[PDB]
């Protein structure tokens, strides 16, 4: 099965330099042209580079040439992007997509993306706060618990409930900035049986600071 | 690339890990103690030097 | 450099109805136009490749057509699944360009919200901050007004957020956050969340007078 996954993102200084990567698996790496395609907070896709199957032929978008260099290690199947003059506008979600063979003269396969933020700002991990209902029969049958992820920068952060075994009534609300620091929320609503009975844990990741922290949500039991 | 310390934290509620780049190791827990503060972590502060990691246990 | 122009740009359609999307190349691209679908923050999936082929898992409800300069994508029966953005690209010649995307919003039946308020955490306070939160969930029409009245008096240090439509049950959700200091939240006591939505004449309203045990 074709799986593609990029790494190497995080905060960078304007004028700086970074190296993204993309691990291709479940397909014969080297029979395919690969692509880099990034996407900003407003827009749609923007193509960045192409590398032919054997690195012989490469193409660049006007915006990124002289600065970015695409490469590839067929042997150990990974695509790369050496970026080098990071400007605030290089700030996007980068993906690697597979070109594809006729008839598919389309971006066949897509990675998950790796975000890259070019900024002067310092990296600040998040403070995770439980949202406990605690003592107020709050129901239809459903209790609604959450998590507060305040004070971080950069973006993003990823909230999952119970290492994701709760896809149930999840709601993550986009981040708003207060003063160079985003704050975002995440809710999940579970039936009455479980609030306390079963533990409900929110998982929080913040790659730029490599925070992976779990906050068990316990009745605020008065 | 200044020097990257890590805090493993096993509190009653918050279990996980965070990180920081610092000069002094002594620097590292000054911000770590702050980070634990902000999250409501209060405990026993040990420290491994081969691994450059502070631990905060409850 | 070919330029891909997507129209309308936004469009809301009740389910089971037809919708049409336009892609316009700046110059001939023969049939090298593909369409991608990017469901609320997921990376893009290939949808239509060539200008008219369906890719893995697209039902004949989807139909792509076009020739050298004008392409169109036709959802003959819009559905809750189909909630997304549709980007169009031409892979005729480099630089490879995409259009701007077309957002497809699902029109539907109104639905009143579920307002929950949550008091600041012991942990939150430990650090001297008090962040009051209210979650208004699963409404429809995205138009809603939240009012934060302190004791039974009102503010401005709120910070709101909105969801993309739930994809299954075409609703929206919201989260307003009132953040005062320890010694602020402190010198005050009942804390309410008020919300009218055209499903209710009568504001929906969330409570809580600080019972710290």
């Amino acid at each position: 099965d074709v799986q593609l996954v990029e790494s190497g993102g995080g905060l960078v200084q304007p004028g700086g330099s970074r190296k993204l990567s993309c691990a291709a698996s479940g397909f014969t790496f080297s029979s395919f042209g690969m692509h880099w395609v990034r996407q900003a907070p407003e827009k749609g896709l923007e193509w960045v580079a192409y590398i032919s199957s054997g690195s012989s032929t490469l193409h660049y978008a006007d915006t990124v040439k002289g600065r970015f260099t695409i490469s590839r290690d067929n042997p150990k199947n990974t695509l790369f992007l050496q970026m080098t003059s990071l400007r605030s506008e290089d700030t996007g979600m980068y993906y690697c997509a597979r070109w594809g063979n006729y008839p598919y003269y389309a971006m066949d396969y897509w990675g998950q993306g790796t975000s890259v933020t070019v900024s002067s700002a310092k990296t600040t991990p998040p403070s995770v706060y439980p949202l406990a209902p605690g003592s107020a029969a709050q129901t239809n049958s459903m209790v609604t618990l959450g998590c507060l992820v305040k004070g971080y920068f950069p973006e993003p952060v990823t909230v999952t409930w119970n290492s994701g075994s709760l896809s149930s009534g999840v709601h993550t609300f986009p981040a708003v900035l207060q003063s160079d620091l985003y704050t975002l929320s995440s809710s999940v609503t579970v039936p009455s049986s479980p609030r306390p009975s079963e533990t409900v844990t929110c998982n929080v990741a913040h790659p730029a600071s490599s925070t992976k922290v779990d906050k068990k949500i316990v009745p605020r039991d008065c | 690339a200044v020097t990257t310390y890590k805090l493993v934290i096993n509190g009653k509620t918050l279990k996980g890990e965070t990180t920081t780049k610092a000069v002094d190791a002594e620097t590292a827990e000054k911000a770590f103690k702050q980070y634990a503060n902000d999250n409501g972590v209060d405990g026993v502060w040990t420290y491994d030097d081969a691994t450059k990691t502070f631990t905060v246990t409850e | 450099n070919i330029v891909m122009t997507q129209s309308p740009k936004s469009m809301s359609m009740s389910v089971g109805e037809r919708v049409t999307l336009t892609c316009k190349a700046s110059e001939n691209v023969v049939t090298y136009v593909s369409w991608y679908q990017q469901k609320p923050e997921q990376s893009p999936k290939l949808l239509i490749y060539g200008a008219s082929n369906r890719y893995t898992g697209v039902p004949d409800r989807f139909t792509g057509s076009g020739s050298a300069t004008d392409f169109t994508l036709t959802i003959s029966s819009v559905q809750a699944e189909d909630l997304a953005d549709y980007h169009c690209g031409q892979g005729n010649s480099y630089p490879y360009t995409f259009g701007g995307g077309t957002k497809l919003e699902i029109k539907r039946a109104d639905a009143a919200p579920t307002v929950s308020i949550f008091p600041p955490s012991s942990e939150q306070l430990t650090s001297g901050g008090a962040s009051v939160v209210c979650f208004l969930n699963n409404f429809y029409p995205k138009d809603i007004n939240v009012k934060w009245k302190i004791d039974s008096e009102r503010q401005n240090g709120v910070l709101n957020s909105w969801t993309d439509q739930d994809s299954k049950d075409s609703t929206y959700s919201m989260s307003s956050t009132l953040t005062l200091t320890k010694d602020e939240y402190e010198r005050h006591n009942s804390y309410t969340c008020e919300a009218t939505h055209k499903t209710s004449t009568s504001p929906i309203v969330k409570s809580f007078n600080r019972n710290e045990c």
